[PDB]
């Protein structure tokens, strides 16, 4: 599925991103 | 910002996320640089939802609850995911909480709440409330909510906070006050004075009900008020819901 392939490349993305904002966000 | 056009989150939704970004962080535009079309990132794993043998005592099921819940990380991405319009049907609500589940995305305190009132609708002899906080710090107002529960005459809490001490209580508290109390505490020890107060009704453990949430059945100016009044306006609460 073309809609699946795509939530799942944006679910990576919003996690990775999570990780760098949760590690900006931990040293204010 | 948050994400009104469901998922997978909208072109326009997305490149706004990363614009915001692009400000916020110090490097925020090496950050997409790196991420954005990046073939190597990591593969999280969809947490499991937790269900539970009728042999486990209740306070044991809200621990792996609040686990799942923090399994989802607390969303700094500053793009809330999910759109939550708090005057929805539960019915609606719980519908939301479900895509949750299965899209398994970063969430904030008011995602949490509905999570929580989703994954205890199994638990008939525990009581659901919502407990929002207005507090001051630094010339700014700040609003966080938890789902305050009751098991067995004793007050705890599920949610989502930046703070371990803003979000689980285990539900062990003799009193709804002792229980606010020791939020207010925690405010106090990150230097927030409490404001507001404010506590729902009871919450149906039918996730197709069209009834509302009551988010504001007992609203507390704990200055307005002082320590005693504010005690006995939190007692009061606890009865009302005790009663109905």
């Amino acid at each position: 599925s073309a809609q699946q392939e795509l939530k799942q490349r944006q679910r990576a993305e919003i996690y990775a991103l999570n990780r760098v904002m949760t590690e900006l966000e931990q040293q204010q | 910002f948050v994400n009104r056009g469901g998922l997978p989150v909208d072109e326009a939704t997305w490149e706004r996320m990363w614009k915001h970004v692009a400000k916020i962080h110090p490097d925020g535009e090496k950050v997409a640089q790196r991420i954005r079309g990046a073939t190597d990132l990591p593969k999280i794993p969809i947490p499991s939802v937790p269900t539970f043998q009728p042999s486990t005592p209740v306070p044991e099921r809200l621990e792996a609850v609040q686990r799942y819940i923090r399994e989802l990380q607390y969303n700094h991405t500053g793009t809330q995911f999910f759109e939550i319009k708090k005057s929805r049907p539960l019915t609606g609500l719980m519908d939301l909480a479900k895509e949750m589940t299965k899209e398994a995305l970063p969430i904030k305190a008011l995602e949490a709440v509905i999570l929580g009132i989703y994954l205890t609708n199994s638990m008939p002899t525990l009581e659901r409330f919502p407990i929002s906080f207005k507090t001051y710090f630094s010339g700014n107002y700040f609003r966080h909510i938890v789902l305050g529960v009751n098991f067995a005459g004793r007050y705890g809490a599920l949610g989502m906070s930046r703070r371990e001490d803003l979000m689980y209580k285990p539900p062990a508290f003799r009193t709804l006050s002792e229980l606010v109390l020791d939020f207010e505490a925690a405010y106090g020890r990150c230097w927030h004075v409490l404001k507001k107060v404010k506590l729902g009704q009871s919450v149906s453990h039918d996730p197709h009900s069209v009834e509302q949430i009551e988010w504001k059945h007992s609203v507390l100016d704990v200055e307005r008020l002082g320590r005693d009044d504010f005690r006995k306006e939190l007692e009061r609460h606890a009865r009302d819901m005790r009663l109905k």
